RNA sequence: ACCCACUCGGCACCUUACGAGAAAUCAAAGUCUUUGGGUUCUGGGGGGAGUAUGGUCGCAAGGCUGAAACUUAAAGGAAUUGACGGAAGGGCACCACCAGGAGUGGAGCCUGCGGCUUAAUUUGACUCAACACGGGGAAACUCACCAGGUCCAGACACAAUAAGGAUUGACAGAUUGAGAGCUCUUUCUUGAUUUUGUGGGUGGUGGUGCAUGGCCGUUCUUAGUUGGUGGAGUGAUUUGUCUGCUUAAUUGCGAUAACGAACGAGACCUUAACCUACUAAAUAGUGGUGCUAGCAUUUGCUGGUUAUCCACUUCUUAGAGGGACUAUCGGUUUCAAGCCGAUGGAAGUUUGAGGCAAUAACAGGUCUGUGAUGCCCUUAGACGUUCUGGGCCGCACGCGCGCUACACUGACGGAGCCAGCGAGUCUAACCUUGGCCGAGAGGUCUUGGUAAUCUUGUGAAACUCCGUCGUGCUGGGGAUAGAGCAUUGUAAUUAUUGCUCUUCAACGAGGAAUUCCUAGUAAGCGCAAGUCAUCAGCUUGCGUUGAUUACGUCCCUGCCCUUUGUACACACC
């Protein structure tokens, strides 16, 4: 029977980019490791777990949405 | 009882109908209602005049 | 002239079958593979074709004679069984009339189908045998339709992306109907579970019911089908299976080259009628006895009574049985099957009502009941699934089932007040008494009941009874509509449903047509169940009130059977 209208507008996903994401500890010489960007709070989160900075935001993400603590 | 058995072009209905003996009914009745049995007569002697035993 | 007998020669006819024959049939078509009396003529698959050509006859139309090329697997004869007939001849039936009943068709509204309209008004079905059918009473759901938004729930294998990350999610904001991280802004998270690809799956109320299973409707309120041995025929086949008579019936009687059997019918089964007999019951009751209230007071009448005990089974309930066989008798008829009336009887229309139901037919319906299914379609911008909302209800009309009405055998107000078949609450929120507040709808506090135990005696409704109206579209009728209160549910506008008041249409008995129906039936009346969150003008059952008229028929209609005919047999589509 019938078929086929659009409007156009055909869309795509997630983008999810690549990088390569962890260059974020700032080791000195000889020989120890500062960390940048400070971890999180929440009892299910192990202190590895960092807070992503945009604005007014600091945000936990291995909690799934959950507590964003901005400092 | 019915069975549908599945081939290539299709389905096709199996229907077998059974039928075991009546006589053999065990725990049911044993045979058809259109069954009718006569029991079979026994052959007389006539006459013998009256004759009495005596115990 | 008539009769009787004989005999030749004739127009025929009957019965036969020693014979013949493919058969129908033939006293010749017999005397034929056991092949020979005499002789004339014709034919050698169908078609092309009685055509072309030549000869000849005719005034002409035409007559006579008369090829072939090519083409083709059959054409054809008799008979057989089916199927069909716009052939007869018998039948059968309230899905047919007769006689009558109550209607429908006319009106209002309710619903279904059509048409129209629409972004959508999803769709199946079209005489009986489609149109209150799909259990189809859709507010979301259902949903298949339309406008839009996510999702993979793409098993598995191979290949690649890739532990320097293959892949997943996301707070706030943009955005969106949406507090959908759909997607984007931004930057954490996540870890071999996926992603991209090919192959391959899967899902679908997408298609095909004209590819099928299953189921179902109709023929069929039908009575039809089959085989043993024996009779007939070379044979397919036939007779049995049939003039008549009789049943609801291929049910029988009977007639008889048939005799004796099988399925279907009947039997059977369920339910409804009868058990002062059998076995029993505080989940059923009756009696007696206590306890007790009112009235009469002479004992009595009528009730209440957690068991207070005695005793019982008529009511009731369901185990076990008995009863009907159209029995008795009188009519009638092949004095056969049967049919008919009275008597008896719980019951005599197959006792009433169902259940079950032979072979065979349909391109009947159903891929929208299914995780029944073949093929085709689609399969990620999905026809999959979900979320949001509308729509199946859309209204110049046509058609169908119905609901309510035109009233006085009636409406209304009091009042008397009578059933059966039912159904009901555990991972609960059902059947609900009773009491309280409310005009009503209804709310709320309790109560029993998993139920012969509580709701229930479902105190149903027609109806009976005393009145208010008084024949006036009237106080008959209740469409339409307004305003207000409640109830189901996330949600009620296009008003789910109910109440209260106001509004007071059509309809003054309904044209041509046309349906259902023969006794506790028809028709009037309500109830319970299905469906259900809410919603019955619908269905499936049930009881309550309870007739008029048949006891026939073949005229319309329909269908069954023989006879017949046939060039059909894919069977008059
Ligand atoms: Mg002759
Ligand atoms: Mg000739
Ligand atoms: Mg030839
Ligand atoms: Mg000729
Ligand atoms: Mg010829
Ligand atoms: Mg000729
Ligand atoms: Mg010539
Ligand atoms: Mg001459
Ligand atoms: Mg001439
Ligand atoms: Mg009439
Ligand atoms: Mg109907
Ligand atoms: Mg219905
Ligand atoms: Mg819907
Ligand atoms: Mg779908
Ligand atoms: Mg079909
Ligand atoms: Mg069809
Ligand atoms: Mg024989
Ligand atoms: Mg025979
Ligand atoms: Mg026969
Ligand atoms: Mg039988
Ligand atoms: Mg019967
Ligand atoms: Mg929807
Ligand atoms: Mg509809
Ligand atoms: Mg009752
Ligand atoms: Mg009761
Ligand atoms: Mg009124
Ligand atoms: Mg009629
Ligand atoms: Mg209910
Ligand atoms: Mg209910
Ligand atoms: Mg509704
Ligand atoms: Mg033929
Ligand atoms: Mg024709
Ligand atoms: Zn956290």
């Amino acid at each position: 029977k019938k078929v086929y209208t659009t409007p156009k507008k055909i869309k795509h996903k997630h983008k999810k980019v690549k990088l390569a994401v962890l260059s974020y500890y700032k080791v000195d010489a000889e020989g120890k490791v500062t960390k940048l960007r400070r971890e999180c709070s929440n009892p299910t989160c192990g202190a590895g777990v960092f807070l992503a900075n945009h604005k007014d935001r600091l945000y936990c993400g291995k909690c799934h949405s959950v507590y964003k603590v901005n400092a | 009882a019915t069975r549908h058995v599945l081939m290539r072009q299709g389905v096709l209905g199996i229907k077998v109908k059974i039928m075991r003996d009546p006589a053999k009914s065990r725990t049911g009745p044993k045979a058809l209602p259109d069954a009718v049995t006569i029991i079979e007569p026994k052959e007389e002697e006539p006459i013998l005049a009256p004759s009495v035993k005596d115990y």
